Parts: structure tokens; C-alpha cells; sequence
């Protein structure tokens, strides 16, 4: 819970080792048919047999040490499931920003079995201590941990909808005549439907005395709308291989690290590709900021990268190629707020709202706290 | 890419064990 990431990791490993089966299973794939072979063979196994040693066979190749052939199969299949012909996923923003399940996935008639498969595969990666690069979002990880997505999470997947809900939260809708009811619409595959946000929501108007419950239910609906069955199929497939309850103690950032591996952060590249707003590279707080970063070990730097961008993954080009929800967006630090505030981030824009703190000590303390405790 | 995955994997194992 409050224990270190490394401690939680070893507890999880002990659960995995304590429940391993002997012998092995063979997965034989060809590279041209990676997904189809991987899908047929894995879905034709009893799920507990996937806890045995994995013998991955690239049909017609080398062999030797399995750590590297394991990593290549896990890596490549984690990209192949994104293949648009399968119709399983889509992206919230431009240029493959913010992966999410495609609500129209049922156009693939097998799509629930495909999601169950991806669940098994992701559990296999965790179980066998191997890493993937699919790009699931921090709220997708929250669901696996039975953490409710927050209002702040919305800003990562849907900046406008977030701003829209923030506006309602902060403003008197009765004063502006805003007409809202506890219902929402959704069109998928050209078939628009209506979901009541609670019983009788159709007629229940949103008032100042209603607002907080409305915001909550609307938030829940944005994250689950149209992807319920897909998400359940993913979760049941994962759970079949590795019980989801073994993932206790992790927060969603740690789970992302568990699945992605650990990125070494180049402080040089980071600093050469940061842009400022109101601040400049010579501002006192910006200098204090980079001194805090230099003082951080690599785990804290990753934690900060996740806090500001919403992910531990850097693009292959480094910090220069960093993408936001509306195109390329470099890491940005902006002078916003009071020194009584904590730093805040807008992950869709890779932006850190750094208040003009008066001392290195104050900035360092609030920054380390925010990274550890807030999102 | 594969190079980055080798790094991510090895750095993770070293951090943990
Ligand atoms: C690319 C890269 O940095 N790889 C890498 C490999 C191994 C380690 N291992 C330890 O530090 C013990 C770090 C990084
Ligand atoms: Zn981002």
C-alpha cells in the first residue's frame, strides 16, 4: 500500500512463483502470421497452462537464449494487437495519442474473444516478467486495480469534456439557465442510444443540489460508455491467467511500469527539449526545477514524467518527439498559480503548472509531494 | 523499438533484483 514499488513487486512475484506449474507450453508463430498463430494457440489452451514456462518458436529460425526471443514476441504482439484491421482500438487524439478501446469493435464479430485474448496476453507478460509496448492509458490501469477514474483523469483522454465538466462544477447552472438531465446519448455504428445515468434520469433535471452526483455519474459514463463488454472480456481473460487481486498495493503508475519496463531518463535530452511559458530557462524556479530533477533518482524522474505526460513511455526520438492530444507537444513548464499551491499538470499538453515558489526548498518539497500523491 | 525494449527490460530487472 504505502510500501515501496520494489517491495510490492517482490510480493507480486512471490504470488506468481507460488502458483507456477511445471513443464512448458509451446507457442509457435511465423512472424507474418504472428497475431493469428498467437491468438489460435493461446486461446486453445486452458488458461492455467499459460503459467508454465513459455517456449516461443519463431517458425524457421535460430533458438539459443529464450529471454531475448521471449522479449521479441511480447514486444511485437503488443504492437500487432493495435492493427486497425482488427478494429479493437482507436485513439482519442491525433496521431495515435491516447489509446482506448474502440466502441465499434463489434464490427469484428469475434471481438469479445479477441479482447479476452489480449487480457490473457497482458497477464502472461506480468506473470512471466516480460514487457510490452501497447500504450494503455493510466485510467485503463486504474480499472484493473478497481480504482475509479477521476475528474482529473478526464483531462488526459478528453480535454474539452473535462473543461465542460469543470465549468459545470465551478458555475451556477441555474443562473445561466443550463438545461441538463441525468441521461446521455451515444452513437456507435450509426445507431444512437440513450443511457440513463440513474433510475428515472430521463426526467431528473440537474440543479445545484444535484450537480456533484451528476458530475460523478457523468465521469463514470465517459470512461465506460460503449466499451463495457470489451473491457469485461479483457478483465476476465487477464483474471483467468493471473488473478487481478494479486495486483493489490500497486497504483496505476506502478502497474504501467510493471508492464512497460523501466525507461532511463536522459536529463540532458529532457532539458534540451523543454519549452517555457512566462518563464525562461534562466528563471529561478526553472533552475530550482532542474536541480530537483538532477537530485532525483531514476524512479522519481519516471514518476514526474508520468505526472506531467500521463505515461512513462518516451518516443523513440526522445523528448523532442513528444506528442500531445493536438499534435506534437514538447514538455512545457508554465508559471501558473500561487506559492500556496502544489504543482499541477495537464497531461494532454505535457505541461507542468509550476507556481513561482520563493525557495528551492519549498519547490522541491511540493514537487516531490505532488509527484508522489497527486495526479 | 527493440533497442529501447532491451533497455526497459534490463533496467527494470536491475532496479528490482
Ligand atoms: C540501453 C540501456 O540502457 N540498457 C541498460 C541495461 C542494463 C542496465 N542494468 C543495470 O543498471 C544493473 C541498465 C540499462
Ligand atoms: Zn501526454
Amino acid at each position: 500500500p504505502d510500501r515501496s514499488f520494489r517491495w510490492k513487486y517482490h510480493q507480486f512475484r512471490f504470488l506468481c512463483h507460488s502458483n507456477a506449474l511445471p513443464s512448458h507450453v509451446k507457442i509457435s508463430v511465423s512472424r507474418q502470421t504472428l497475431f493469428e498463430d498467437s491468438f489460435q494457440q493461446i486461446m486453445n489452451m486452458k488458461p492455467y497452462d499459460l503459467r508454465r514456462r513459455l517456449y516461443i518458436i519463431m517458425r524457421g529460425e535460430e533458438g539459443l537464449d529464450y529471454g531475448g526471443i521471449a522479449r521479441e514476441w511480447f514486444f511485437l504482439l503488443s504492437h500487432e494487437v493495435l492493427n486497425p484491421m482488427y478494429c479493437l482500438f482507436e485513439y482519442a487524439g491525433k496521431n495515435n495519442y491516447c489509446l482506448q478501446i474502440n466502441p465499434a469493435s463489434s464490427i469484428n464479430p469475434d471481438h469479445l474473444t479477441y479482447f479476452r485474448f489480449i487480457g490473457r496476453f497482458i497477464a502472461m507478460a506480468l506473470y512471466h516478467g516480460k514487457f510490452i509496448d501497447t500504450g494503455f492509458t493510466l485510467p485503463f490501469y486504474k480499472r484493473m486495480l478497481n480504482k475509479r477514474p477521476t475528474l482529473k483523469d478526464l483531462e488526459s483522454i478528453d480535454p474539452e469534456f473535462y473543461n465542460s465538466i469543470v465549468w459545470i462544477k465551478e458555475n451556477n447552472l441555474e443562473e445561466c439557465g443550463l438545461e441538463l438531465y441525468f441521461i446521455q446519448d451515444m452513437e456507435i455504428l450509426g445507431k444512437v442510444t440513450t443511457h440513463e445515468l440513474k433510475e428515472g434520469g430521463e426526467s431528473i433535471r440537474v440543479t445545484e443540489e444535484n450537480k456533484e452526483e451528476y458530475i460523478m455519474l457523468l465521469t463514470d459514463w465517459r470512461f465506460t460508455r460503449g466499451v463495457e463488454e470489451q473491457t469485461k472480456a479483457f478483465l476476465d481473460g487477464f483474471n483467468e491467467v493471473a488473478p487481478l487481486e494479486w495486483l493489490r498495493y500497486f497504483d496505476e503508475k506502478e502497474l504501467e511500469l510493471m508492464l512497460c519496463g523501466m525507461q532511463e531518463i536522459d536529463m540532458s535530452d529532457w532539458q534540451k527539449s523543454t519549452i517555457y511559458r512566462h518563464y525562461t530557462k534562466n528563471s529561478k524556479q526553472i533552475q530550482w526545477f532542474w536541480q530537483v530533477v538532477k537530485e532525483m533518482d531514476n524512479e522519481k524522474r519516471i514518476r514526474l514524467l508520468q505526472f506531467v505526460t500521463g505515461t512513462c513511455r518516451l518516443p523513440v526520438g526522445g523528448f523532442a518527439e513528444l506528442i500531445g492530444s493536438n499534435g506534437p507537444q514538447k514538455f512545457c513548464i508554465d508559471k501558473v498559480g500561487k506559492e500556496t499551491w502544489l504543482p499541477r499538470s495537464h497531461t494532454c499538453f505535457n505541461r507542468l503548472d509550476l507556481p513561482p515558489y520563493k525557495s528551492y526548498e519549498q519547490l522541491r518539497e511540493k514537487l516531490l509531494y505532488a509527484i508522489e500523491e497527486t495526479e | 523499438d527493440p533497442a529501447q525494449m532491451y533497455c526497459r527490460e534490463a533496467a527494470f530487472y536491475c532496479f528490482m533484483h
